[PDB]
């Protein structure tokens, strides 16, 4: 069953989350990711003339995703990885 | 001609849902100010149909206990479903409507909305910040040599924790004397009141700085703004003022003093002592500091100069005689923190003294980061090692001229993340990439994150 | 898979970071544009020479104060002086 | 009692001194050391400038605390 | 990279459909609990922080929220305008 997942996630929950969810932000902020993403979302804003938040996430989110660089993405994604070979059976 | 949503306008036809709607807004805020992470992970960001945490953003129901995630639709399929319309993001608080399709962000009453109660009352006797004043933005003419105090002051006009204090009227609440002609305080209020407000009811917004002004002269003519002077000095000199007056307005064994200053700006270095031999020990003391000076010689970075600063030194001219090897001995010091403050304020030594008597500036580039780790220079580890400590650019002063003989300049960034300057009287745009290219002389820093 | 979990670990990571980010910025762009319908940008000049108001540094000595003390009107630029030998009273 | 002085380089140096003595006093000292006279000298502690006609003990200055030492740039 | 088969056995033993339970819930614990910051660690904090530090977390997400006093024209934060109308106006 699916609920595996949700427990899973349940104990990785009351264990360590905050040092990936920090370990990322302080990558992101420091490559200079934030504030690319920050200059993009004026620059469409403007482009658009429009402050609708559907419309702006629509064209936002997919370039944003693919602005995180490869060795930010491949650390976390490491990371992680090490934290869940702990706690599942093969 | 931006529209407002007509959900809410309808809730808000009537008086008592929307008295449940604030109340439970208020409710929820609170409720975020005041939980710990793990039961925020578990209760808040945890999907109520698939149990999965952090499903996309979490809503969490206006109208019921039900959370909802984004990434499939479950918050989507509680609207769809039973009929809610409106959810809050537990990321930051915000209503959003399911039928716009958009946030409500462009409301003040929800925005304020611990303040429904009274709001009427507050309609009636203020008014939202002018568009010309609303960021504070406006320039300081040279009355004569100010260029050592207005540099400072701008960064002071965008210092989030001065702005909280002098907006909050804790001086004007409390000041005993209630002139600003004496009061260096009132001044400040009377600034932020020509910067962000009006004045009752072309010379425009130079009152408060001509108050400031008034009072250097009285106290130390010759950091008045007559001859030029030194910043830091200007600095350490108007904090230690500031404080002063903290004291004095206290009706009132406690050797750490409570003000604003050093509830922001106080830290502490730890200094060890430790034997060459046994490398053990240690005679620790510990320091306050308000700022760092940094030297900056035969070196391009500003981690480099930290790393010089926080790096060990043998005393040659110590006396000093070990007791657990037994032997004279010539002792190792090193500066690291003990606390760190949450304002960091930086100078850099850009100066050096020649045989002759003679000294000469260094206008050597130090690069200096928009993001700064401090993990590196912490004293004490835990049950080890130290955690990432980070602190976010969001000041600089800049030296024009020669070590006796010069200009201070400005640059600050406000919200949305863009830098403008502040030359004066004049206040304009710039990137970031031209003010990371600047020559720093100071430079200050707000935490941001710390693990 | 442990692959799978774990990118969908990441991307539930970024997609909520990403959609609080741009949340705000929607939010703080349509309050500034509903506040004040007439919004101007602050001025930027790529040959540094404009102010945020899209002006230029103003002629002082053109400029003058009128100095509460004394009641004589002083040359701004010319204020402190004036301060030193009107406070030395 | 030894207290230090950290200069312009970084580098520490020692003096000896008492808790009465003038902040003079030890500028002269400095003046001593490195040769540069007390009206180039700006001597921190704490956060604040020592003032010319004050102790040490004034200031809750103690033994192997450690002062700052740095000059003037002027610009007006 | 390798199939998962099942939770280890441990993890339920000693921690553990549609949830009945309520966010309002939190209020209990809510109104006994200090006012907490998110990615600065209250530990950490303590050991490396002053005990009585104020703090504001990520300071420049938007301009300065305040109103302006119609009578005397005063910027006022917004936990400052009630009492500033006792009293301070
Ligand atoms: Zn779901
Ligand atoms: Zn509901
Ligand atoms: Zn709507
Ligand atoms: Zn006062
Ligand atoms: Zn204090
Ligand atoms: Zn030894
Ligand atoms: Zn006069
Ligand atoms: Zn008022």
């Amino acid at each position: 069953t699916a609920q595996l997942k949700s427990q899973i996630q349940q104990y990785l929950v009351e264990s360590n989350y905050e040092l990936i969810s920090n370990e990322l932000k302080a990558r992101l902020l420091q490559e200079g990711w934030v504030d690319k993403v920050k200059d993009l979302t004026k620059s469409e804003m403007n482009i658009n003339e429009s402050t609708n938040f559907t419309q702006i996430l629509s064209t936002v989110e997919p370039k944003a995703l693919e602005m995180v660089s490869d060795s930010t993405r491949e650390t976390v994604l490491k990371q992680i990885r090490e934290f869940l070979e702990e706690i599942v059976d093969t | 001609a931006m529209s407002i949503c007509p959900h809410i306008q309808q809730v808000f036809q009537n008086e008592k849902s929307k008295d449940g709607v604030l109340k439970t807004c208020n409710a929820a805020r609170y409720i975020l100010n005041h939980s710990v992470p793990k039961e925020k992970f578990l209760n808040t960001m945890k999907c109520g149909t698939c149990h999965e945490i952090n499903s996309g953003a979490t809503f969490m129901c206006l109208q019921c206990g039900f959370c909802g995630c984004w990434n499939h639709s479950h918050f989507l399929s509680h609207s769809k479903q039973i009929g809610h319309i409106f959810g809050i993001n537990s990321n930051n608080g915000l209503l959003f409507c399911f039928k716009c399709e958009d946030y409500i962000g462009n409301i003040d009453l929800i925005n304020d909305a611990i303040l429904a109660k009274y709001w009427d009352d507050v309609c009636t006797k203020t008014m939202v910040p002018s568009m010309e004043r609303r960021d504070g933005l406006s320039g300081l003419i040279n009355m004569g040599s100010t260029a050592f105090m207005s540099s400072i002051l701008q960064c002071l006009i965008h210092n989030p924790y001065f702005i909280r204090h002098s907006m909050s009227q804790i001086h004007s609440n409390n000041c005993k004397v209630r002139s600003p002609d004496k009061c260096f305080s009132c001044a400040l209020d009377k600034i932020v009141h020509e910067l962000y407000g009006a004045l009752n009811t072309s010379t425009n917004r130079q009152t408060g700085f001509i108050y400031l002004l008034t009072c250097a002269w009285k106290i130390n003519q010759n950091l008045a703004g007559y001859s030029q002077q030194d910043a830091h000095e200007f600095w350490q000199f108007i904090i230690n003022q500031i404080h002063q007056s903290y004291v004095l307005d206290l009706p009132n064994n406690n050797k750490q003093c409570e003000c604003i200053v050093h509830t922001v700006f106080e830290g502490s270095l730890e200094s060890s002592i430790v034997c060459p031999g046994c490398q053990n020990n240690s005679k620790t003391t510990i320091d306050p500091f308000l700022d760092l000076s940094l030297d900056i010689k035969d070196k391009k970075k500003l981690y480099e100069c930290l790393d010089s600063f926080h790096k060990k030194e043998q005393l040659k001219d110590f006396n000093y005689h070990c007791g657990e090897c037994n032997s004279t001995q010539d002792a190792i010091k090193q500066l690291g923190i003990h606390k760190l403050p949450s304002v960091l304020v930086l100078q850099l030594k850009r100066f050096e003294h020649l045989l002759n008597g003679s000294n000469r500036k260094l206008d050597d580039f130090i690069e200096f980061p928009t993001y700064l780790n401090m993990k590196n220079y912490c004293s004490t580890k835990e049950k080890g090692k130290v955690p990432d400590i980070i602190y976010e650019l969001i000041g600089i002063v800049s030296h024009k001229g020669t070590v006796n003989e010069g200009h201070y300049i400005a640059f600050c960034k406000i919200s949305g993340g863009q830098w403008f300057k502040f030359n004066d009287s004049m206040v304009s745009s710039i990137s970031q990439e031209e003010v990371l290219k600047e020559q720093a002389y100071l430079l200050f820093y707000t935490i941001r994150q710390v693990n | 898979t442990i692959d799978s979990i774990s990118n969908g670990i990441l991307n539930n990571l970024l997609t909520t970071l990403i959609q609080d980010i741009v949340a705000r910025e929607t939010t703080q762009q349509q309050l500034l544009k509903t506040r004040y319908p007439d919004l101007r940008s602050y001025y930027f000049d790529p040959n540094g020479s404009l102010d945020i108001n899209g002006l230029q540094k103003q002629q002082e000595s053109s400029q003058y104060i009128h100095c509460e003390n004394c009641g004589r009107d002083v040359s701004a630029n010319r204020l402190a002086a004036h301060l030193q030998r009107c406070l030395s009273r | 009692m030894q207290i230090f002085v950290k200069t312009l380089t970084g580098k520490t140096i020692t003096l000896e001194v008492e808790p009465s003595d003038t902040i003079e006093n030890v500028k002269a000292k400095i003046q001593d050391k490195e040769g540069i006279p007390p009206d180039q000298q700006r001597l921190i502690f704490a956060g604040k400038q020592l003032e010319d006609g004050r102790t040490l003990s004034d200031y809750n200055i103690q033994k192997e605390s450690t002062l700052h030492l740095v000059l003037r740039l002027r610009g007006g | 990279d390798a199939e998962i088969k099942g939770i280890k056995p441990k993890v339920i033993e000693e921690y553990s459909g549609p949830s009945n339970d309520s966010w309002k819930s939190l209020m209990s614990s809510a109104k006994d609990t200090p006012l907490q910051y998110d990615h600065m660690n209250r530990e950490s904090l303590k050991k490396y922080f002053n005990p009585n530090a104020q703090l504001i977390e990520d300071p420049l997400d938007k301009p300065i929220q305040y109103r302006v006093c119609e009578k005397c024209g005063k910027p006022l934060a917004l936990t400052a305008i009630v009492d500033h109308l006792e009293n301070h106006c």
